[PDB]
RNA sequence: UGAAGAGUUUGAUCAUGGCUCAGAUUGAACGCUGGCGGCAGGCCUAACACAUGCAAGUCGAACGGUAACAGGAAGAAGCUUGCUUCUUUGCUGACGAGUGGCGGACGGGUGAGUAAUGUCUGGGAAACUGCCUGAUGGAGGGGGAUAACUACUGGAAACGGUAGCUAAUACCGCAUAACGUCGCAAGACCAAAGAGGGGGACCUUCGGGCCUCUUGCCAUCGGAUGUGCCCAGAUGGGAUUAGCUAGUAGGUGGGGUAACGGCUCACCUAGGCGACGAUCCCUAGCUGGUCUGAGAGGAUGACCAGCCACACUGGAACUGAGACACGGUCCAGACUCCUACGGGAGGCAGCAGUGGGGAAUAUUGCACAAUGGGCGCAAGCCUGAUGCAGCCAUGCCGCGUGUAUGAAGAAGGCCUUCGGGUUGUAAAGUACUUUCAGCGGGGAGGAAGGGAGUAAAGUUAAUACCUUUGCUCAUUGACGUUACCCGCAGAAGAAGCACCGGCUAACUCCGUGCCAGCAGCCGCGGUAAUACGGAGGGUGCAAGCGUUAAUCGGAAUUACUGGGCGUAAAGCGCACGCAGGCGGUUUGUUAAGUCAGAUGUGAAAUCCCCGGGCUCAACCUGGGAACUGCAUCUGAUACUGGCAA
């Protein structure tokens, strides 16, 4: 079972979240699998503020990923 | 590869144990240059079928009793 | 500080002239250069190689304004470029925005300049600007704001800054007050302030 | 102590009442077979072992004894009857 | 793309060599001084003891229930007139306690202990693995109970104990039995729990049976994951620690553990380990990494991340997928507290605070907004994780404390040959601007999801439910009196500290006279002190500066990179020689070393290159490189090593 979640390691007021595979049953922004990409909220179209990786998640979701309401509904964002 | 390492015995005192003598060409970084570190182990043997100073092949493999992991495949040669 | 001292003074104590606070009216006449900074000023002593180095570097610290910790940020970022890290060093120092709007014949002065960058007078597009340590990007759109050029400063800071070379690597403007950092400073374009050696020794250490 | 959760001593203990007399059954009807072993009595041993065989097996499948313990001891105990009788 | 040197021994000189300084830095502390904002960081010492508050529970869609709340109804009142009040009642929301599940092993903290079978790194095999997820099948029919509860009863409390009664996704049979487990096969054996929503046709003595959906439940094998286990190498110091080791080392056979194993046990052998440094002692959390540095290296391991250990001290097991369990349990011990003195309670190395100790480290703050975590079928709740605020120049960075112009070069000092010179365009004076702060007014973004409807070409009852999908509507903001922006007078409210003999940038004047005292070092000072004290002037840094401590550098100053040893420190008094190190030459071979390519792997962050986002930078961030490594695979054969000749 990996969860795949937010991690915001950004600066103070600010804001730069991570989506990330982790497992729950460790830190939020403690110990990791592997990135699927991010997630920047402060983006609005003067740089690209999410990384896909649609592809490799496809995969883990199979393989036992769990998805958070924000992580789940952020793919629904780009949609495909 | 079974993780093969020609070495050579150092004692036969025991049966079904033989310590074999082996080496790596270690370095060191400060004095920069390989030499002969040579580390006895403990090996699991199926009599005996050596005596000392007896060039083998061993290999590692799983535990079976106190500090073995290591067999004897095969006696290379008694000298050289 | 931001120094902001008593200005011209330096000059005096390093027998060099610059624009700084002066005039065009007056260079060194109802003013005086060096005739003696202190008591003791009148006399020269030769100088230990430390001695060049320290006058040297204060020479050209003081037409750009800046600190002691601004110049090692500089001199990392210098060294963080490939190029002449002299050359890059003296860049970097003529990229500071206060600089550049003064040879564009925005600022009076050097220093006047930057008192424009404390106001809300100086802009880069639409983009409103007050930070003076804002290396100016490639093709900049380096503007004077539409309420700045009401005001009776900015008319008289073109004034002061007329009939001088205004090295080119960057457009002087009058129609909009809105430039263009064009290209680097260079080598060619130091009016000789050539003195890069110096300080990349200071430096160094 | 003044937590909520602390009431789960209470659970715990009428878990361990439990836990303790299922242990204790097997612990017990293990040695019967053991008995039959060095004694040398090869019908016995026989018996012994398939009374106990259901028993030892239940316990596990639920998670008592769990799955993985009475496997070894299946395997063990049947062993000493083959070379026996 | 990158490496600085100077002073200090001599009467003078060059070496040799110790010492010092210049630098950067640090969880820094202190003294003096103080304008902000942004970001980061903020008990390192006694792993010392803690007043007080809070951080571990949550599910009624598992229960038996109804205590409260809120509603429904029934009798009744009040007769606020058909409405409020009252008793009754699980009827419905909803939920106390109690059972029961799952979490409570997460997260959070700390480095005491631990030089190692602990970590790190790389391999590896005889392992297990709940929640998740794939695949196949199953889930049949019963029973005996026990909390609660009730009525008592023991105690001052703390805290219990009886008797009767009862529930379950509770417990345990019995039934059923594969790709299942044991077994050579033959054979044998083992499991459960159903709950909800909704409904037409039948059935209910009307709670339900029925069907349908849906999630869950049981098993087995997978996957992914977490966690054990083994091996090799790397891991700190000290040989004024050289001998050590009986479950000690190994072999047999029992037992045990999730699994391998002296883990443990019976017997048998007498070894095993060690200067290639065991064992023992001191010291220390360890690593990524951090800092410094030109690199190599060294030191170091704060915050951030991973791992290990520890949880009042000591110790132990139970439960469970997992613990040797911080806010679990039990025991002992030293503490602390309660007490009706009989007997009991607790554990801040969690957050915040407290005293103490120390040179030193912040509020008994706010909050469910966002992100994440826990449970749940969902709502929702729980959250000192976290996000924020407050307090602190602790540091890095950004910007401001004014701009222009301004000389009979103003008074006022100071020095002076008494002509001035110096302070000094500095100030005033003139024209100019109000950032930042302050006040008043606007004002983004972090907020989507969910929630109330409708659309499905799902599933089935033919459009339920549930899920799915967009759509439709009303909201969701703790920070916060917000980022930011607008206006308002008026330079207004915003510069100091150290040093100036030489090293080393920066001199004079008095006061004192080897006295006073200074002092990083070399040294000053016994009457014109460029070195003291004060002043005038100046130099460098600047809201910080200096001083100290501490690390690394400089220092090639212990030299792998990068040293000497004839006389400066420095060749054992001299031989032989084991181990160790090194190896003339020719052919052949091997390919271990080595080189190359290949493949894994070198976490992320930190770092680095290019490039974005915060008004810029600090910071934050994207991709790529680095990731110095390690192993394996496949190739290469000159050298190196091995063998043969």
């Amino acid at each position: 079972m990996v969860t795949i979640r937010l991690a915001r390691h950004g600066a103070k007021k600010r804001p730069f979240y991570q989506v990330v595979v982790a497992d729950s049953r460790n830190a939020r922004n403690g110990r990791f699998i592997e990135r699927v990409g991010f997630f920047n909220p402060i983006a609005s179209e003067k740089e690209e503020g999410t990384r896909l990786d649609l592809d490799r998640i496809a995969h883990w979701v199979g393989q036992g990923a769990t998805i958070s309401d924000r992580v789940a509904a952020l793919i629904k964002e780009v949609n495909k | 590869k079974i993780r093969t390492l020609q070495g050579r015995v150092v004692s036969d005192k025991m049966e079904k144990s033989i310590v074999v003598a082996i080496e790596r060409f270690v370095k060191h970084p400060i004095y920069g240059k390989f030499i002969k570190r040579t580390t006895k182990l403990h090996v699991h043997d199926e009599n005996n079928e050596c005596g000392i100073g007896d060039v083998v092949e061993i290999r590692e493999c799983r535990p079976l009793s106190k500090t073995k992991s290591w067999t004897l495949v095969r006696v290379v040669e008694k000298a050289v | 500080a931001r120094y902001l001292g008593p200005k011209l003074k330096l000059s005096r104590r390093e027998g060099t002239d610059l624009f700084l606070k002066s005039g065009v009216r007056a260079i060194d006449t109802k003013c005086k250069i060096e005739q003696a900074p202190g008591q003791h000023g009148a006399r020269k002593p030769r100088l230990s190689d430390y001695g060049v180095q320290l006058r040297e570097k204060q020479k050209v610290r003081r037409i750009y304004g800046v600190l002691e910790r601004q110049f090692r940020n500089y001199y990392k970022e210098a060294a963080r470029l490939k190029g002449n890290t002299g050359e890059n060093l003296l860049a970097l120092l003529e990229g500071r925005l206060d600089n550049v709007v003064y040879r564009m014949g925005f600022g009076a002065t050097r220093a006047e300049a930057r008192q424009l960058v404390s106001h809300k007078a100086i802009m880069v597009n639409g983009r409103v600007v007050n930070i003076a340590s804002y290396q100016v990007s490639p093709n900049d759109v380096v503007s004077i704001r539409e309420k700045a050029k009401k005001q009776s400063r900015v008319k008289a800071a073109l004034e002061l800054a007329e009939q001088r070379e205004k090295p080119t690597w960057l457009e002087v403007d009058a129609g909009k007050m809105e430039g263009t950092f064009k290209r680097k400073p260079e080598r060619s374009d130091l009016s000789a302030d050539i003195n890069e050696h110096l300080i990349v020794e200071l430096y160094s250490k | 102590n003044i937590k909520s959760a602390k009431k789960r001593a209470i659970q715990s203990e009428k878990a361990r009442k439990h836990n303790a007399s299922r242990r204790s059954m097997m612990r017990t009807f293990i040695k019967k077979v053991y008995a039959a072993i060095e004694a040398g009595d090869k019908a016995a041993a026989q018996k012994a072992f398939n009374e106990m065989q259901p028993i030892v097996d239940r316990q596990a499948a639920k998670g008592l004894i769990h799955k993985n313990k009475a496997a070894r001891h299946k395997a063990n105990l049947t062993a000493q009857i083959n070379k026996l009788a």
